[PDB]
């Protein structure tokens, strides 16, 4: 026999194990592959697919409503729309969408996201909308004058219904950390804030609904990555599933 | 074999002498089915009638 | 290099099905490929594209799995000798009888020519038969016919100088070997319409191929056991060569050196109470 | 010694392994093989070879009898000979057979599948049959009007005594169960019907026998095949075999 | 390390295992090999050497006498000489010869066999003798004229002392067992029957001996070999040797 | 790589057994194949063909199973010394003659020369020797003639500084080594017509030739054994040269040092009542 | 061998420095049995008579 | 995984194996290798060098005189000097010797042994010497008559002061046994004699020492060899150095 | 499977194996590696760097202080500065600095070491010291007059205001042992003497300091290299780190 | 490397996919001590005076 000398990790099963293991039914011979559409090879295919954010996350709103962010006349100038602090982790509202759904099953990520938002309002209503991106540091920007101060794009209401506000991979190192674990203080990792304002007003004709919405949506830059499977936070069981 | 379709691809390393050490041949065998199905002196072509 | 090219075998499974080819409607007198005649003995010629109109299906599926070698070649139990505590000797008559999963499969054919893998798995327990811990040697001893038999546990037969052992722990791994096909025939007979002896007509020496007894295993530990070790003896069939083909049991088996069967109720498929309802 | 390092599976025992394991005798040298008649390499050779079926199935009939359908004079106009479900599993007519038993060793099947049918009765006795297959989704065809819009051949009682009917493969899936497994709802592999009629009637001169008989016999086409082996139901012990 | 996996049959001993292992003094350097006359390499070079058959076997002859069959001066015509069953086992004469000692060793063996005679009575001693081999089927030849129906050769006394008798390889198979073991039935194997008889009469001078000998002797053809090796039986022991 | 070609042999079992040749009938005084004199020492030169009237046989059967390798390729037991637990130590002197199996096939030749493969198989058991359990190393050294043997269990010649020692474990697997021809002649004898030492003719020196003897193996646990182990000694003779084969022993074996037997009834086979019956 | 007829041919493989540790050799030898069967100066052929 | 099946002698350690074993440190760079005299690759370097015999172990003889065989005026002719048995093994002379010594160290030996004498009596002083080796067989030579029938050297006492007598290589085996083992007649490897005589006298002026002595010396010739290593058996210890 | 003997070392674990071993993360893509200033391949690279010597470790000298070792104005002739043991070892003043804290990870030495010494007196302030470094086999020198016969410098306190005493290696070995093991008796490896002399005198104008200092400096030359790691013997813990 | 004096010469093999699963590296890289022992703008040959 060849001398040999198992070392360590001998027997152990690591659930990462890249090995060839014996085939239990070595002689039999599968259905052929057919075509099938939209075969997916990567995750990150999905992850630059849009999807509807549950921006309106206020306490009381529930089902479907919570997809659309309100939009009214103002009485005042320079209102504050939305408020949404920049994190693939946690549980705010990024969370719950196809790039959050995505982050929840990994630990770093990297790249630019972007944000398109629709307007629903009669065709009649006019408006202007400021988005702004404001990189970390501080807090949320307070007023309209602080957060023009980033990134922002201006939004006009009109026949192309919708408008993209690109946040770009800003960011001291080349990753960050999804989540926000605090014994950890991976709130190291802060990516910023995203907020909307009136850059004008939303007007109406007289008697129109004074009330309308966005509809927010989110999805990965082709630039952007993840690293370091993990398990999903809210799959859980309390029993086996009979 | 990494994988054509159904293809078993297999390359049988015996590590001993004797031929009975080997594992199983894997090679698909000609089939001759028609020494059971058609045992018959004269063919009877599919389109004729068998009898006469 | 090759000298080791020469322990290599290159084998393929890549036999496919029959394909279909694209049929059209057929009104004629020529060709009648419905017509039969069983009584010829032959089986109908008459394929599906000459039945009805078919399209053209390329062939994908293998037939690999119903080789002779694949559906022979997996591992069944064919003999469970007990040793007992007060001997601490057992044997197994090598012959693949015992166990009716194997002989049914074996029926299908009438001349086997193989070599074996054997497996045995050792398992000790106590005398109301719940698992228990023995670390203790065993061996099997090959002993071909005329060789004197070992009847006891500390018999010098155990010597084997001339006879084959395997030694191994009970509660080590199982041991395993391979075997060539052995019989001084040219194949093994699965049936045997004949006599043992000349010079005799004893029913029970009638289907007996002595050709195919090459002999038994014995078993002892190699220390008085302290509790009773049953052997589990698993044979693999392979490099299977197979001739004529049989009406398969169907009858369950009864005894191990015939094929008595019941026979009292003459039916093999459930009934029904009408022909033209399910 | 080389290092190494055993992995999990260590040490078990596989009844499919496709290993080498040396040989317990390894000098010695087996007698030729000679020539014998009917190698068989693949058992689908075997499951080409028409069989009878066991058809005549009914409470009551025992032995060679229950291979003989009845067939008689009719008093009435497109009545039902025989009906029979598509079935290479479960314990009807079929599965007693060359196919059948073989399907009773496998899981799974596809393929076309030929019944040929022999007349016995006397030279003088005419008729004309309907055979019928019936693809699945509904029950047993009620009435040879229903019958006749399924694939289906007919039989012209005369000097050629056989006919055959291809039951041909009529498939959602590349392969089908061959077992009924109710736990696991294996109906849903459901292969469809064959049912047999008369197309116009059994006729005899006077006095000659007014029952005759169907042979019916099956086999499997050249495009079948079986996967995954598994243990025949019927082929039982209570005690090792003495 | 190198990825592995032990197998069944790890760390068992087989005796008849062909393995390398490690050599506990791998620094030795050997005394040459000599020429020494006689070397053997295959054990049917002994085979083939005659040997003298324990044929005078009956029951009160001891010693060198069992070697020798009493051929005498007969009164009768058409007398018998002697009777042997063809058995390379068993414990009948053939089993303690060069050939018969070897088959101890051995459980199956195929080929042809000589028997080789040698008169011992005077030089004025005449006769003839039939040797006969009679295939199996039955029993031992009753008479000359039943066993001359076999082959058979006839013996002339006189200057060349010796005979030859082949026992040709006549066999429904191209191996026979070895032993005659009953539980197994292997008189299967039956090999048939060696006899010998007065072809015309042992005729002496005056007052000559009146009874003499023959010598028997036995040994493989060229085309004999044996399979399956196998413990001897008669070589025992009921304690350790001191 | 051809340095690794050195590491390998290939060799080769295909010689065939002799054929036959058809042969016709022959009426003549030219040609007495038949005739033959045994007392030139001669065996018979008459074959099948010239005796009768043969077909012709191909060649088939191999004869490698009778080669001198594979007659004595296998292992037999040799030595089965009993570590008791007063001392802890044993020893087996190192010669194939306690044991009949090995050493009667030895009998059949005169000289030979062969390496040795060894396999120790260590198995521990109580005072009634029924199997127990006990996991301890044990030590046995080679002692060869004018070595100091060790007295005890925990004496220092079990240092073992020029004494090859192997260490092995009771419950792991067995101890296998192998060592070549290591006999001062030139082959081993199974045989000695002489004596031990000059000027000396004692019978317990008669057929001892002392090249035989290459000393001993010593046994002991490295700690104080707490039940008693029995070592299984098994030889596997291999490479092996054969010359002179000889009359094989047929008496039973007495004594481990000389040929003694009984010799009380010369005969070897069974008798029968009659010459002419069986 | 993965098989010929009664041909084994083997590769043995020692993984040690001394010969002594490698495998059993499968070779057949060459057998000179009239060594052993006709030991004798002048050889008789099978068709003469042996004395004179 | 590799498939693998450990064996026979799996985990066992064994003294004189070669195998190659992970270093415990592996980024180690030894001091290099400096010139030094007196290499030594092989301990047969040594036993070809002279050393001198424990000759003079009579009884109550201690020190350094044992090394001094005396040589005396004779008043009686043809008389014995010294007789010493021809053994690398045992406990007389030779085995405190660097041949002896090595020979201590091993089983068995081969080759030719030369014997050196050098005379240590006046210049003035005379006398020749018979120095014999007999071949075993028998015991030692009992007078000069019977001694010079063997191998032989006559020594003059002179200027060249040493005279050699070759022990040469005579021997019916390739190899003896170093040892005198009596349970395993190791005795049988006897290997001679030597013995010195008086060839004529030594001759003295008036009022010289009437006693001088030989210093014997031994080495091994060129063609000399040991096999398999053993303990030597009087290097022992009672407990471990401290 | 292929035959294996797993050996001795079987499945033990050894700190310094250099074996590869399965990845638990294999599909990780790390982060690129960018340009970083200062990579170090190779601690010598530290130990070439200077540090500053402990040197003032006089009794009662805290802080910053025990780094400059006084110089004074002396009233008499040939007076002693300075004095330390030239060891890499132990816990005099060399053994805190780069080269001694490194030489703690280690177990031997070799190579020669260079001490660059700063005169930190007023612009003012002129003098001339004698640097002496003596081979071992004595003690430390008693007087400049037995100082100056060893390897020594001379530095005049000038614009450049530092001078190097290489102290070369002058040794019986290769290598040197860093520790002074009592028990193992690592004294053998004493490396000598280091002393600093008044050459003249430190001197001074009027009402200047009369003290100033020299800071004392050490590194390794390039032909300097450690072996053997070992522990370092002044890093240690009572408990776990919270 | 069987031995040239003061070089280890390895063949490392990684028997596993990930670069990381490779043993230590036994390479000798490059030293430029001077960054760390002369970090100056204006080099200072060995005999020139330092400073001016
Ligand atoms: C120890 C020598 C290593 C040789 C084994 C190489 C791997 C075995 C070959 C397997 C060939 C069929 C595998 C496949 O392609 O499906
Ligand atoms: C233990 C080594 C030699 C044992 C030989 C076993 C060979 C078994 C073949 C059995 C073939 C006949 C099967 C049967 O009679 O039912
Ligand atoms: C343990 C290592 C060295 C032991 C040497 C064993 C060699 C055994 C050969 C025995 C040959 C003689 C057989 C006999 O005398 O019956
Ligand atoms: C670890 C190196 C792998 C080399 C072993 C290759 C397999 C062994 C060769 C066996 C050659 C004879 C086999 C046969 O053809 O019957
Ligand atoms: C299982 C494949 C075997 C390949 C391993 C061959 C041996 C490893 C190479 C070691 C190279 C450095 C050794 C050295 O020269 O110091």
């Amino acid at each position: 026999g060849l001398p040999t000398k198992p070392g360590p990790g001998s027997y152990q099963f690591m659930t990462t194990d890249e090995d060839c293991s014996p085939c239990i039914l070595p002689d039999f011979q599968p259905t052929p592959e057919i075509f099938i559409p939209g075969k997916v090879n990567n995750l990150l295919e999905i992850a630059q697919v849009e999807s509807i954010l549950e921006a309106n996350n206020r306490e009381g709103v529930e089902g479907v409503e919570r997809y659309v962010i309100p939009v009214s006349v103002q009485d005042a100038l320079d209102a504050q729309i939305y408020a949404l602090r920049l994190e693939l982790g946690g549980s705010g509202p990024l969370s719950s969408s196809l790039l959050g759904t995505l982050a929840k099953h990994y630990t770093q990520w990297s790249g630019s996201v972007e944000i398109t938002c629709m307007f629903t309002g009669t065709f009649m209503t006019t408006g202007k909308v400021l988005l702004a991106y404001t990189p970390p540091g501080g807090d949320m920007p307070r007023n309209r004058e602080e957060a023009m101060l980033g990134t922002h794009v201006i939004w006009d209401f009109g026949l192309q219904s919708s408008i993209t506000l690109v946040i770009p991979w800003i960011s001291a190192s080349h990753f960050r950390g999804v989540s926000n674990d605090d014994v950890l203080n991976y709130q190291y990792y802060a990516a910023g804030h995203v907020t909307i304002w009136y850059q004008t007003n939303m007007v109406i004709p007289p008697g129109f609904p004074n009330t309308a919405g966005i509809i927010m949506m989110i999805a990965a830059q082709p630039n952007f990555s993840f690293r370091i499977q993990k398990d999903r936070e809210d799959m859980t069981q309390t029993a086996i599933l009979q | 074999g990494a994988q054509g379709g159904s293809t078993i691809n297999y390359n049988n390393i015996n590590y001993y002498s004797h031929a009975a050490s080997a594992a199983q041949n894997k090679q698909d065998f000609t089939q001759d089915p028609s020494k059971f199905t058609q045992p018959i002196a004269d063919v009877i072509k599919e389109t004729a009638v068998p009898l006469k | 290099g090759k000298m080791l090219k020469d322990a290599i075998d290159k084998q393929v499974a890549g036999a496919l099905v029959a394909g279909t080819t694209t049929s059209t409607h057929s009104v004629a007198t020529d060709s009648t490929p419905a017509l039969q005649a069983a009584e010829t003995g032959a089986t109908s010629t008459a394929r599906d594209e000459s039945m009805i109109e078919t399209r053209t299906i390329v062939p994908t599926h293998g037939i690999h799995e119903t080789s002779v070698e694949s559906f022979f070649g997996r591992s069944s139990l064919v003999g469970m000798p007990l040793l007992a505590t007060g001997t601490s000797i057992t044997h197994w008559r090598i012959d693949f009888r015992e166990f009716v999963q194997l002989r049914a499969k074996m029926s299908w054919f009438t001349y086997m020519r193989f070599d074996v893998e054997f497996t045995i798995i050792a398992t000790s327990s106590t005398g109301q038969n719940v698992t228990t811990e023995q670390h203790t040697t065993y061996q099997v001893m090959y002993v071909p016919p005329g060789a004197p038999v070992p009847s006891n546990q500390d018999s010098f037969q155990w010597q084997s100088g001339c006879n084959p052992s395997v030694f191994a722990d009970t509660d080590g791994p199982p041991a395993q070997f391979s075997v060539p096909f052995m019989s001084s025939a040219n194949a093994y007979s699965t049936v045997y319409d004949g006599y043992a002896r000349f010079m005799d007509t004893d029913p029970d020496r009638y289907g007996i191929l002595p050709s195919n007894f090459l002999g038994f295993m014995y078993f002892r530990t190699l220390e008085d056991a302290a509790h009773q070790v049953r052997f589990r003896i698993y044979a693999k069939i392979k490099h299977t060569s197979c001739w004529i083909p049989r009406a398969p049991r169907q009858a369950p088996y009864k005894k191990r050196y015939n094929l008595v069967f019941s026979g009292d109720s003459d039916r093999i498929c459930s009934n029904r109470a009408s022909l033209t309802s399910y």
